[PDB]
RNA sequence: UAAUUGCGAUAACGAACGAGACCUUAACCUACUAAAUAGUGGUGCUAGCAUUUGCUGGUUAUCCACUUCUUAGAGGGACUAUCGGUUUCAAGCCGAUGGAAGUUUGAGGCAAUAACAGGUCUGUGAUGCCCUUAGACGUUCUGGGCCGCACGCGCGCUACACUGACGGAGCCAGCGAGUCUAACCUUGGCCGAGAGGUCUUGGUAAUCUUGUGAAACUCCGUCGUGCUGGGGAUAGAGCAUUGUAAUUAUUGCUCUUCAACGAGGAAUUCCUAGUAAGCGCAAGUCAUCAGCUUGCGUUGAUUACGUCCCUGCCCUUUGUACACACC
C-alpha cells in the first residue's frame, strides 16, 4: 500500500529513441529485411513530426564479417 | 626441508653471482607477426550473395 | 584571433540593410536595439553581433562597404 | 598608555616570558625531561636541554591566551613540524600528548591556565594578568 | 558537489583519459511560524516530484 | 621632516626616510644612472621601490618584462636550481644582505654597483650556429640590448651561485663579490670572462 | 657565548673503550664513533655525566670522560629509560643490555647463527647473502656483494 | 554611530576585511599593530601605503584588518589593499572629491594593484600530468 | 678600442634556419645620413640601440 | 680537522692585531684569515664585539656583517 | 585565423553538419532578494593592561541593526571598446588608454563523415561458434603462489648539503569525506618517551571533527666543509596497531647498525604565467598498507611571443598496371 503503480500511454512514440530501438530489435528479430526495417523505422519517425533521425546497424548479418549501416534523414546538430 | 636448504652448495648469491648471465635476458619485443595484420588467415572468405542477403 | 564568424557577420550585414536609421557609432546602443529588434539566445552572441555591426557601420561612414 | 602582549612581537615576549618562568623557579618539570625528543616526527632532542620546557610553557601560554580554548590535540598539531620519512616523503606528523599536557597542568597548577567549558584549556584571568604584565615589560627594555 | 573520477576505458589499452562525472546537491531551508492548519496544508500540497521536502519541530 | 604621531605608532627612521624620499631598503635611487649608453630604457631605476618584491605581471607582453626594476630582476634569478625554485622571501634576504655588503666596500650606491656589474657583463655581440652545410660555421651577431641584460643578469647570478657552491662564504658574499668585480670588470670574475671570451669567439668568426 | 683560552691541557685524539676518538670535535658527536651510540645514546650519557655539551672532546677533565664510559656500560643503574637501549629482554637472560664497541659486532653474529643454527627462514636466507626483510629481489640491490 | 566605512583585498584566496572609523589613528591588523606583520622583509610592502601619501592622513580614524585564507605572502598583499581602498573609501563620503582622486593618483602611479584586486589565479591541473601545463614523462619505446 | 652606436630604425625579419635571428636597418647616432642592416642575436623593437663593435660590415641571408 | 677548532693563545692575539682594515668582517670572513671553524667564529663576532673594532651593521643567521671602529 | 575562421579573387549564388555558437568552472558587482548552520558594527553581562576617553579578549540568542566580507538565486558585465599605428587602408594584426577581465578572457565539457582485423569475451545474467561438464576447466574448503633473483628496460621516491641539516620559536590554504538498523569521521580529559591506550563526547554535517594551527616558508640559535651534525640503504634487538591469520618480515614507534651517492657518458622527457619548478593536503583504493593516481591550494621564477633546422602530421601538385588499395 506504501507504493504505487499506474500505466500511461505516451504521447507519440515517434519521439522517443528508445521506443523505435525496440521497434528496429523487433523488426530484424521477426525476420524483417534490414533496410526496410531501418528505412521504416526512419520514415515514421519523421513523419511523426521529427527534425531528424538516425539510425545506426553494427554487428554481423549472415556473412561472417560485421559491418555497419547508417540510416538518416533531415536534419541533427552533433554538439555542444 | 629446511636443512637441505642452507645445507645445499649451489644455492645463495654467491653462487648465482659467479654464473655468466644468458642473452635471452637482454633481448627484445619479440613481436612475431603483425605485418600479416590485414591479411586474414581464415582461408576462408564471405561472398557477394551471403553480404547481399544479410544487408 | 579573433575573427568573427559568419552567423555574427551576416547578422550584421542583414541588420544594417534594414535599419540604418536606428544604430549609430555606438555599441552600447546599438547593443539595446538588438534585443527590441533582434531575437537571439545568448548575450555573448548579442553582444557580439552588434559588436560588430556596430564596426561595419563605423566605416559605412567613411565610404561604402561592399556586402 | 595600557599593553597588551599583543603590541608585542612572537619572539622577543616567548624569549621573555621564557626567561621569567626560569627565572622564577615555581614551574613543574615533568623529569623525563633533558631525555626526551619533543615529537616521532624528530631526530634529536631540544638543545636548550635545562630550559626548553620554559620556551613551550610560555609558548602553550601565549597560544591559549590570543583565543578562546584549546587542547592537547591541537598543541601537538601545532608544534608539529615534518618527519623524513628517510628515503620516503614527507608528511605532518603530530607532537607528543605527554609534554604538552605536562605543560598544561604545570601552568595550571601556577594558575596562568585553566579547564575550560566547552573543552580544552583557557586563558586564565590570573594569566592575563601576569602576562600582559611582563609583555610590558618587553616594550619597557625597547623605551 | 559529489565528484566521481573513472578511466573511460573499460579497460586498459591506451592514453590514460580521465574523466569526471559530478551530481549537483542543493539544499534550502524556510523557517515559518504557523498554526497547525496552514502547516498540514502546505505540506500536503506542494509537492513536486524530484524535490526532497522536510518538515522538523521544535526549537531544539 | 616634521615628526607625526597616532594611536599605535610608527617608528622613528621608518617615519623618516619613508616620507621624504622614496628609497629602497634604505639606498637612494637619485643619482644611480647607466654608464653605458643604450641599457637605459632596458635598466630600470625610478620608479623607486622599498624592498625587491612585486606580484608583477611582466610575462603576458613581449617587453614589459623590461620595465620591472633591475634590482628585483636581480633577486628573481637568484631563486632557481630546483631545490629554491619559488622562494622568493629567501633571495630577497640574500640581496638585501648582498647590497649591504657592496656598500661597505668602495663604498657607491650598492645599488648603483649593480647597475655597473650588469652593463659590464653583456657581450656586445655574439655567435649563433648558422647551418652553412653540414659543418656549422658561426654566423657573428649583435645582440640585443634586452638579451645583453638579460644574459647579464643569468651570468652573473649563476656564476656566483657556482662559486657559492660547497664552501662557507655565503651567496650573499660570492654575489656581492661577483658584482664588485664586475662593476668596473677585473677578470677575476666568472662572467667578464664569459662576456669577453663571447666577443672573442663572436669576432673570431666575422 | 665567550672566548676561551687554557694552555697545554687539552690533548688531541684520546682513545676509550678500545677505539679512538678526535679531539677537535664537539664531544657529544666525538663519542659516536664507538660502535653502538648514536647521537641520541651520545646526548643523553653526557646529560647524565654532568658535562657541558658546549665542550670538545678535547677538554673534558679525565675524571669528567671516565664517568661518561661508567654511565655507558651501566645505563640502567644510571636511570636511563630501557626503552632507550639496543637490546631489551636478551633471549636468554633476559636481562635489558646495551652493547657497546667491538661488542656489537660479536652480538650480530650471535643473533644471526641462533637463527641459521635454527634452520630460521630468516637466516636461511641470511646465509644466502640475499635482502631479510622480505624486500623485492627482482630490481633492486645489484651491485652488492 | 561615528563616521566609518569597510572594505577589502584580495590576493589568491587571501581576503583582507578593513573598517575605516573616525578615530585617534590606530593601525591593527588581526589584532596587533602593523609594525609587526612579519614576514617582515615584506614589512614595508604594507607600510606602503602609509607612506605614499603621507603619515598624517590616519590621524582622524582608525583602522583595523583581520585576514583569512590566503597563504603567509597572500595575506600581506591582500591587506595593504584592503588598507588603502579604505582610506580611498572614507574620503568619498566623508571628506571631498577632490582630496580623494588625489589619494587614488598617488596610489596608482606607484601601484602594486593597491585599489585593484588582482585577476591572477591558479589554473586546474589535467589528467596526465602533476600540474596544469605539465605532462607526466613518455619513453615511445 | 672604437665604439660604434646604431639605433635601430626599422624591423625587417627573421633570417635564421632556426630563426633567432633579425633583421635589422639601424641608423648610427655619432653622424647619421648613412644606414647600415644588422643582425640581432636577441629580441628586438625599434628605437632600440646597438653596439656595432665593428663599424663597417654587414650580411644579409642566413642558413 | 685541518686547524681552527680552539684557541691557541697567540691565535686570540692574532685576532686583535688582524682586525683592523677589514673593512668586511663576518663569519666567512674570520675563517678565511686562515683560522677559526664557524664555531669559535661567532664567538670572536660577538667578543670583539665586547668593546670596540666592530660595528655591528648587518643583523642575522647565516649573514654577519661589521666595520672597523671609528 | 586556433579553425573550409574570414576577407578577397570568382561560373557560381546562397545554405546545412563539424569549428563557432552552446554548457560548466574560475575571475568582477557597497546594484537586487536574504541568512543563530555565514558573518560585521552597537548594546548589555564580563577579564586584563592603562587609566583622560582607550587597547585586547570572554560570552550558538541578553537584546537592536546591517549584508562589505561568506553563501547561492535572479539579473548586470565584454563586444578584443576608445584612440592611434599597420595592412589590398579588406578580414585582420600590433601598441597606448581605460577596464574585474581584452592570449578562443583562463581552464575544461560537448564534438561531424570516415578509418584500425588498435584494446576489451578477465566488468557484466551482453554474446556466436568451439571446448568442458562429476577423478569438473562448475563450486567451495585447507595451504602455497602472483613478492620468487646472476641480470636487461620503463615510471617514480630520496639524495649528494652551507639558498643547507639539525634545534627551538613564528605561523598561513584550498578541493574533499564521514555511523542505521551501525561502529564512519573524531574534539576534549587522563595514562604512556613514542607509537598508542583509556573515559567521555559533537556530527547523517556550511551546525561537529576543522580555522583541517598542512608542508615548503619566516625568525633566533647549533654545526662549519670534514662522505660532516649531508645521505639514510642494509641489519639487529624491543614495544605497539589492523586482522580469523602478519613467518617470506602489512603498517606504526625506539635504540642501534651508517651503504651507495662529490650533480651523473651516449642519449632523452616536460613545459610560456599564477605557468615551470618546489611544497604539502584531501579524495580513489582501503580491515590494515601510497614511494601510484585524481583533484587541491600554498611559495613562485629564468626564457620565447620566433621559425621550418631536426622530428611528426596535414595540404596541393604529380606517378600508378594499386581499389582486399604498398601488410
Ligand atoms: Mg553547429
Ligand atoms: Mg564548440
Ligand atoms: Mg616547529
Ligand atoms: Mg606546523
Ligand atoms: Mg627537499
Ligand atoms: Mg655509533
Ligand atoms: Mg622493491
Ligand atoms: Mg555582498
Ligand atoms: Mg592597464
Ligand atoms: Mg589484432
Ligand atoms: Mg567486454
Ligand atoms: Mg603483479
Ligand atoms: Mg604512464
Ligand atoms: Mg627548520
Ligand atoms: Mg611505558
Ligand atoms: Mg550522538
Ligand atoms: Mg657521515
Ligand atoms: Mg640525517
Ligand atoms: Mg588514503
Ligand atoms: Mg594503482
Ligand atoms: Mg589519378
Amino acid at each position: 500500500g506504501t507504493i504505487v503503480l499506474y500505466a500511461e500511454r505516451v504521447q507519440d512514440r515517434g519521439l522517443s529513441a528508445v521506443a523505435q530501438a525496440e521497434s528496429m530489435k523487433f523488426k530484424l528479430l521477426n525476420g524483417l529485411a534490414i533496410r526496410r526495417a531501418a528505412y521504416g523505422v526512419v520514415r515514421y519517425v519523421m513523419e511523426s513530426g521529427a527534425k531528424g533521425c538516425e539510425v545506426v546497424v553494427s554487428g554481423k548479418l549472415r556473412a561472417a564479417r560485421a559491418k555497419a549501416m547508417k540510416f538518416a534523414d533531415g536534419f541533427l546538430i552533433h554538439s555542444g | 626441508g629446511n636443512e637441505g636448504a642452507i645445507r645445499d652448495k649451489t644455492a645463495g648469491r654467491r653462487n648465482n653471482r659467479s654464473k655468466d648471465v644468458t642473452d635471452s635476458a637482454t633481448t627484445k619485443k619479440s613481436n612475431t607477426r603483425r605485418a600479416t595484420d590485414r591479411h586474414s588467415r581464415t582461408g576462408k572468405t564471405d561472398t557477394k550473395k551471403k553480404v547481399n542477403q544479410g544487408w | 584571433g579573433r575573427v568573427r564568424t559568419k552567423t555574427v557577420k551576416r547578422a550584421s550585414k542583414a541588420l544594417i540593410e534594414r535599419y540604418y536609421p536606428k544604430l549609430t557609432l555606438d555599441f552600447q546602443t546599438n547593443k539595446r536595439l538588438c534585443d527590441e529588434i533582434a531575437t537571439i539566445q545568448s548575450k555573448r552572441l548579442r553582444n557580439k553581433i552588434a559588436g560588430y555591426t556596430t564596426h561595419l557601420m563605423k566605416r559605412i561612414q567613411k565610404g561604402p562597404v561592399r556586402g | 598608555p595600557g599593553v597588551s602582549v599583543r603590541d608585542v612581537a612572537a619572539q622577543d615576549f616567548i624569549n621573555a616570558y621564557a626567561s621569567f618562568l626560569q627565572r622564577q623557579g615555581k614551574l613543574e618539570v615533568p623529569g623525563y625531561v633533558d631525555i626526551v625528543k619533543t615529537s616521532s616526527g624528530n631526530e634529536m632532542p631540544p638543545q636548550d636541554a635545562e630550559g626548553w620546557f620554559y620556551k613551550r610553557a610560555a609558548s602553550v601560554a601565549r597560544h591559549i591566551y590570543m583565543r578562546k580554548q584549546v587542547g592537547v590535540g591541537k598543541l601537538n598539531k601545532l608544534y608539529g613540524g615534518a618527519k623524513s620519512r628517510g628515503v620516503r616523503p614527507y608528511k605532518h606528523i603530530d607532537a607528543s600528548g605527554s609534554i604538552n599536557r605536562k605543560v598544561l597542568q604545570a601552568l595550571e597548577k601556577i594558575g596562568i591556565v585553566e579547564i575550560s567549558p566547552k573543552g580544552g584549556r583557557r586563558i586564565s584571568e590570573n594569566g592575563q594578568r601576569d602576562l600582559d604584565r611582563i609583555a610590558a615589560q618587553t616594550l619597557e627594555e625597547d623605551e | 558537489v559529489l565528484k566521481i573520477s573513472t578511466r573511460k576505458t573499460p579497460n586498459g589499452e591506451g592514453s590514460k583519459t580521465w574523466e569526471t562525472y559530478e551530481m549537483r546537491i542543493h539544499k534550502r531551508y524556510i523557517d515559518l511560524e504557523a498554526p497547525v492548519q496552514i502547516v498540514k496544508r502546505i505540506t500536503q500540497i506542494t509537492i513536486e516530484p524530484g524535490v526532497d521536502v522536510e518538515v522538523v519541530v521544535a526549537s531544539n | 621632516f616634521t615628526p607625526v604621531v597616532l594611536a599605535t605608532p610608527i617608528p622613528e627612521e621608518v617615519q623618516q626616510a619613508q616620507t621624504e624620499i622614496k628609497l629602497f631598503n634604505k639606498w637612494s635611487f637619485e643619482e644611480v644612472e647607466v654608464k653605458d649608453a643604450s641599457l637605459v630604457d632596458y635598466v630600470q631605476v625610478r620608479q623607486p621601490i622599498f624592498v625587491a618584491h612585486t606580484a608583477g605581471r611582466y610575462a603576458n607582453k613581449r617587453f614589459r618584462k623590461a620595465q620591472c626594476p633591475i634590482i628585483e630582476r636581480l633577486t628573481n634569478s637568484l631563486m632557481m636550481n630546483g631545490r629554491n625554485n619559488g622562494k622568493k622571501l629567501k633571495a630577497v634576504r640574500i640581496i638585501k644582505h648582498t647590497l649591504d655588503i657592496i656598500n661597505v666596500l668602495t663604498d657607491q650606491n650598492p645599488i648603483q654597483v649593480v647597475v655597473d656589474a650588469i652593463t659590464n657583463t653583456g657581450p656586445r655581440e655574439d655567435t649563433t650556429r648558422v647551418g652553412g652545410g653540414g659543418a656549422a660555421r658561426r654566423q657573428a651577431v649583435d645582440v640585443s640590448p634586452l638579451r645583453r641584460v638579460n644574459q647579464a643578469i643569468a651570468l652573473l647570478t649563476i656564476g656566483a651561485r657556482e662559486a657559492a657552491f660547497r664552501n662557507i662564504k655565503t651567496i650573499a658574499e660570492t654575489l656581492a663579490e661577483e658584482l664588485i668585480n664586475a662593476a668596473k670588470g677585473s677578470s677575476t670574475s666568472y662572467a667578464i670572462k664569459k662576456k669577453d671570451e663571447l666577443e672573442r669567439v663572436a669576432k673570431s668568426n666575422r | 657565548s665567550l672566548v676561551v683560552q687554557e694552555q697545554g691541557s687539552f690533548q688531541h685524539i684520546l682513545r676509550l673503550l678500545n677505539t679512538n676518538v678526535d679531539g677537535n670535535i664537539k664531544i657529544v658527536y666525538a663519542l659516536t664513533t664507538i660502535k653502538g651510540v648514536g647521537r641520541r645514546y651520545s646526548n643523553l650519557v653526557c646529560k647524565k655525566a654532568d658535562v657541558d655539551l658546549h665542550k670538545r672532546a678535547g677538554e673534558l677533565t679525565q675524571e669528567e670522560l671516565e664517568r661518561i664510559v661508567q654511565i655507558m656500560q651501566n645505563p640502567t643503574h644510571y636511570k636511563i629509560p630501557a626503552w632507550f637501549l639496543n637490546r631489551q629482554n636478551d633471549i636468554t637472560d633476559g636481562k635489558d643490555y646495551h652493547t657497546l664497541a667491538n661488542n656489537v659486532e660479536s652480538k650480530l653474529r650471535d643473533d644471526l647463527e641462533r637463527l641459521k643454527k635454527i634452520r630460521a627462514h630468516r637466516g636461511i636466507r641470511h646465509f644466502w647473502g640475499l635482502r631479510v626483510r622480505g624486500q623485492h629481489t627482482k630490481t633492486t640491490g645489484r651491485r652488492r656483494a | 554611530a561615528v563616521p566609518s566605512v569597510q572594505t577589502f583585498g584580495k590576493k589568491k584566496s587571501a581576503t583582507a576585511v578593513a573598517h575605516v572609523k573616525a578615530g585617534k589613528g590606530l593601525i591593527k591588523v588581526n589584532g596587533s599593530p602593523i609594525t609587526l606583520v612579519e614576514p617582515e622583509i615584506l614589512r614595508f610592502k604594507v607600510y606602503e601605503p602609509l607612506l605614499l601619501v603621507g603619515l598624517d592622513k590616519f590621524s582622524n580614524i582608525d583602522i583595523r584588518v583581520r585576514v583569512t585564507g590566503g597563504g603567509h605572502v597572500s595575506q600581506v598583499y591582500a591587506i595593504r589593499q584592503a588598507i588603502a581602498k579604505g582610506l580611498v573609501a572614507y574620503h568619498q563620503k566623508y571628506v571631498d572629491e577632490q582630496s580623494k582622486n588625489e589619494l587614488k593618483k598617488a596610489f596608482t602611479s606607484y601601484d602594486r594593484t593597491l585599489l585593484i584586486a588582482d585577476s591572477r589565479r591558479p589554473e586546474p591541473k589535467k589528467f596526465g600530468g602533476k600540474g596544469a601545463r605539465s605532462r607526466f614523462q613518455k619513453s615511445y619505446r | 678600442t672604437p665604439v660604434t652606436l646604431a639605433k635601430v630604425i626599422k624591423v625587417l625579419g627573421r633570417t635564421g634556419s632556426r630563426g633567432g635571428v633579425t633583421q635589422v636597418r639601424v641608423e648610427f647616432l655619432e653622424d647619421t645620413s648613412r644606414t647600415i642592416v644588422r643582425n640581432v642575436k636577441g629580441p628586438v623593437r625599434e628605437n632600440d640601440i646597438l653596439v656595432l663593435m665593428e663599424s663597417e660590415r654587414e650580411a644579409r641571408r642566413l642558413r | 680537522a685541518q686547524h681552527a677548532v680552539i684557541l691557541d693563545q697567540e691565535k686570540y692575539d692574532r685576532i686583535l692585531k688582524e682586525v683592523p682594515t677589514y673593512r668586511y668582517v663576518s663569519v666567512s670572513v674570520l675563517v678565511d684569515r686562515l683560522k677559526i671553524g664557524g664555531s669559535l667564529a661567532r664567538i670572536a663576532l660577538r667578543h670583539l664585539e665586547k668593546e670596540g673594532i666592530i660595528k655591528p651593521i648587518s643583523k642575522h643567521s647565516k649573514q654577519a656583517i661589521y666595520t672597523r671602529a671609528t
